[PDB]
C-alpha cells in the first residue's frame, strides 16, 4: 500500500516523483545560490541560500553553484539542501514512510555513491534505498532489454551495451562531453557575434538559448557554407532584458561539438564515433541486436535532428548489410525517470533493496556488493 | 499568482484560514485594476489594505509561536527570513496606507497601485511562509514541542502536484 | 515467431487458452507495423498492451499457484526465473503505456514499435514459461499437490515435434 520515491539527481535538472506514476512531479534545476550584494533593506537579508526555481527566478543577485559536475558530487552540503528542498519542499513526503531511488552515472566514484547512501542513511532515515544506473534504466523506459543506450545528459555522456538481460561492463563507454560543455562552447563562440556572456546568471540564458534554437545539421560542411550566404539560416532571440540577438551558424556549431570534440578541445571521438568504437568491444554475436536497438535517452539527445546525424553516422562506419534504426523515443528527457518509476514499483524488485538493518551492521559498504 | 498556489480547504484552522482571507482578499484587491470587483473609489482600498496588515501581523505572531520549538537550522532559518519579510511588508503597507489616506483627504489610481505591488508581495511573502511552517511542523512532529501545538501533516491541505507535462 | 509454436487445441482450460489469446493478440498487435489489420491509430495499440499486460499478471498469478507444489530445484527454479521475467515484461508494459497515452493526448510510428517490442519479449517469456510449467506438471503427477491442481498430461496439447530434415 505504500509507494517507492524515486529521485533523478542529475546534474542540471533533478527530477521527483512516485513509483508506478508515468510523470514526474517535481522537476527543478539543481542551483544553490548565495546572494551576493548588501541587501540594504533590513529584512530580506537573512535567507542565506535559495535552491530550485526560487533560485532560477532571482538569479540576477546570485552566484550560482552546481553542486554536482560531471556526474560526480563535488559540494556534498549543497546537495543535501538540495535534497532536502526535494522531499519536503516540493514533494512534500517525509522520507522515513517511503523508501527512495536514486540514480547514478556509470564507471563513478565509490566515494561518491559511498556518502550518497550515508547521507541518504544518516540523514533523511529513509527505510530503504536502491542507487542504479542511469543508462538501465532508459532500456526499461524504452520497452526493451536490448540495445545500447546513449545517455547524454548535463554532466557525462555514456554509452551502455545491454543484452538480454545482461550488460558488458567492459564497453561501458563514459565521455564527459556533455550539455554543460556545449553551454560553455556556445558562450566562448556567441563572443564573435559581440555578445559577452560572462557570469553564471548568463548561462542560464544561454542555456535558453540553445534550449530554443540550436539545431544539428545533417551535413556540417555545405551546411556551414550556406551560412555564408547568410539568408535563411541566422534567427532572432530575445533576451530577458529587452534587447534582441541574432544568430548565424552558432546555431549549429553547438551541437556539432557532440560529433567532433576536437572543437573544445577534447581528445576523444564524437558521439557517432564512440558508439560504433563501444559495439565494437562486445561480441560479434550480439552485434547485430546492437546495432538495430539504439536507444538516446538524455536531454541532450532532444536536439532538432540528432536521431537523422546519428544513423548517417553510424551507417558509414558499419558495414552496410543490415540496417542500423536510432530509436529516438518523444519523451527522452524524463526517459531516465520513467524506468526509475518501473524498476521501483515492479513486483519482483522488493527483496532487492538496502534495507536500514542491513546498512547498520555492515557498513556504508554494503552498497556496492548489492547494485554492481 | 498564488490560486493556483491556494488549494486548500477551510482545515489548519489557524494558518491556513487567514492565508485564504488573504488570498481572497487580494483577489478582491488586484481586480480593482481590472475595474470590475466591489472597490470603487481609493479608500476602500485603504481599508483592504490595513485588513491584510493586520491579518500579516497575526500570522507574524502564529509564525513565531511555531518557530520556537523548531530544534535548528534546517528549516528554522527559512522560517524566521520570510518572518522578517512579512514583518516588513505588513508594517510598510500599515503606515504607507496612511499617508495615502491623507494625500486623499487633502486632495489617483498609481496611488492604488502602489499598495496593490505591496499587497502582493506580502502574499509572495506569506504563502512562502504557509510552505516553510508546514515543512517545519512535518519535519519534527516527533520533537518536543511540536507535538503541544497539535497541528498533525493531515490537517494541512496540501496535495502533491501536477504531473509535470512530458512533451512541450 | 510463436505461431509454430503455438501448435495447441482449446484444451489445458487455464494456460493455454490465455497463452492463445495472447498469441492472437500478438499476432494482431505486429500486423500494425505491416499496416493491415484491425489497428489504426496509437490508442488501440495502447489498449491492446493493457490487454496484453493483465493477461501477464493473469499468467504470473497461475504460474504462481503451479510452482508451489513443485518439490525442488531442477524444473522450479526455471519456472521462477520465466515468472520474473513475465512479471518484468508485464509491469513494463503497463506503465509504459500509460507515459504514450499521454504523449498522444498532449501532442508517431515508433512510439507503437517500442510497444510492439515489449509484447514481443513478453510473448518469448510466456511460451517459455508455459513449456516450463508443462514440464513441472508432467515431471510430479505422482507427487502430492499436483494431483490436486488436475491437470493432466492428456490435458496439455503438445504433440512431438517435426521429423528433423536429413539433408539440407
Ligand atoms: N531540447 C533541448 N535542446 C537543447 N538542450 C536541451 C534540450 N532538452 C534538454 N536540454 C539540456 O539537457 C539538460 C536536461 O537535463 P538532463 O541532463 O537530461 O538531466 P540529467 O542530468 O538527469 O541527464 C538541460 O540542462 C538542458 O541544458
Ligand atoms: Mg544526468
Amino acid at each position: 500500500e505504500t509507494t517507492a520515491l524515486v529521485c533523478d539527481n542529475g546534474s542540471g535538472l533533478v527530477k521527483a516523483g512516485f513509483a508506478g506514476d508515468d510523470a514526474p512531479r517535481a522537476v527543478f534545476p539543481s542551483i544553490v545560490g548565495r546572494p551576493r550584494h548588501q541587501g540594504v533593506m533590513v529584512g530580506m537579508g537573512q535567507k542565506d541560500s535559495y535552491v530550485g526555481d526560487e533560485a532560477q527566478s532571482k538569479r540576477g543577485i546570485l552566484t550560482l553553484k552546481y553542486p554536482i559536475e560531471h556526474g560526480i558530487i563535488t559540494n556534498w552540503d549543497d546537495m543535501e539542501k538540495i535534497w532536502h528542498h526535494t522531499f519536503y519542499n516540493e514533494l512534500r513526503v517525509a522520507p522515513e514512510e517511503h523508501p527512495t531511488l536514486l540514480t547514478e552515472a556509470p564507471l563513478n566514484p565509490k566515494a561518491n555513491r559511498e556518502k550518497m547512501t550515508q547521507i541518504m542513511f544518516e540523514t533523511f532515515n529513509v527505510p530503504a534505498m536502491y542507487v542504479a544506473i542511469q543508462a538501465v534504466l532508459s532500456l526499461y523506459a524504452s520497452g526493451r532489454t536490448t540495445g545500447i543506450v546513449l545517455d547524454s545528459g548535463d554532466g557525462v555522456t555514456h554509452n551502455v551495451p545491454i543484452y538480454e538481460g545482461y550488460a558488458l561492463p567492459h564497453a561501458i563507454m563514459r565521455l564527459d562531453l556533455a550539455g554543460r560543455d556545449l553551454t560553455d562552447y556556445l558562450m566562448k563562440i556567441l563572443t564573435e557575434r559581440g555578445y559577452s556572456f560572462v557570469t553564471t546568471a548568463e548561462r542560464e540564458i544561454v542555456r535558453d538559448i540553445k534550449e530554443k534554437l540550436c539545431y544539428v545539421a545533417l551535413d556540417f560542411e555545405n551546411e556551414m557554407a550556406t551560412a555564408a550566404s547568410s539568408s535563411s539560416l541566422e534567427k532572432s532571440y530575445e533576451l530577458p532584458d529587452g534587447q534582441v540577438i541574432t544568430i548565424g551558424n552558432e546555431r549549429f556549431r553547438c551541437p556539432e561539438t557532440l560529433f567532433q570534440p576536437s572543437f573544445i578541445g577534447m581528445e576523444s571521438a564524437g558521439i557517432h564515433e564512440t558508439t560504433y568504437n563501444s559495439i565494437m568491444k562486445c561480441d560479434i554475436d550480439i552485434r547485430k541486436d546492437l546495432y538495430a536497438n539504439n536507444v538516446m535517452s538524455g536531454g541532450t539527445t532532444m536536439y532538432p535532428g540528432i536521431a537523422d546525424r546519428m544513423q548517417k553516422e553510424i551507417t558509414a562506419l558499419a558495414p552496410s548489410t543490415m540496417k542500423i534504426k536510432i530509436i529516438a523515443p518523444p519523451e527522452r528527457k524524463y526517459s531516465v525517470w520513467i524506468g526509475g518509476s518501473i524498476l521501483a514499483s515492479l513486483s519482483t524488485f522488493q527483496q532487492m533493496w538496502i534495507t536500514k538493518q542491513e546498512y547498520d551492521e555492515a557498513g556504508p559498504s554494503i552498497v556496492h556488493r548489492k547494485c554492481f | 499568482l498564488d490560486a493556483e498556489v491556494s488549494k486548500w480547504d477551510d482545515s489548519g484552522n489557524d494558518i491556513i484560514v487567514l492565508a485564504k482571507q488573504m488570498c481572497m482578499i487580494m483577489m478582491e484587491m488586484t481586480d480593482f485594476t481590472r475595474g470590475k470587483g466591489p472597490l470603487k473609489n481609493t479608500s476602500d482600498v485603504i481599508s483592504a489594505a490595513k485588513k491584510i496588515a493586520e491579518a500579516g501581523s497575526r500570522m507574524d505572531k502564529l509564525g513565531r509561536t511555531i518557530a520556537d520549538h523548531c530544534p535548528d537550522s534546517a528549516c528554522k532559518q527559512d522560517l524566521l527570513a520570510y518572518l522578517q519579510r512579512i514583518a516588513l511588508y505588513c508594517h510598510q503597507l500599515n503606515i504607507c496606507s496612511k499617508v495615502k489616506a491623507e494625500v486623499q483627504n487633502l486632495g489617483g489610481v498609481d496611488s492604488a497601485m502602489s499598495l496593490i505591488q505591496a499587497a502582493k508581495n506580502l502574499m509572495n511573502a506569506v504563502v512562502q511562509t504557509v510552505k516553510a511552517s508546514y515543512v517545519a511542523s512535518t519535519k519534527y512532529q516527533k520533537s518536543q514541542g511540536m507535538a503541544s501545538l497539535n497541528l498533525p501533516a493531515v490537517s494541512w491541505k496540501m496535495k502533491a502536484p501536477e504531473k509535470k507535462p512530458l512533451v512541450k
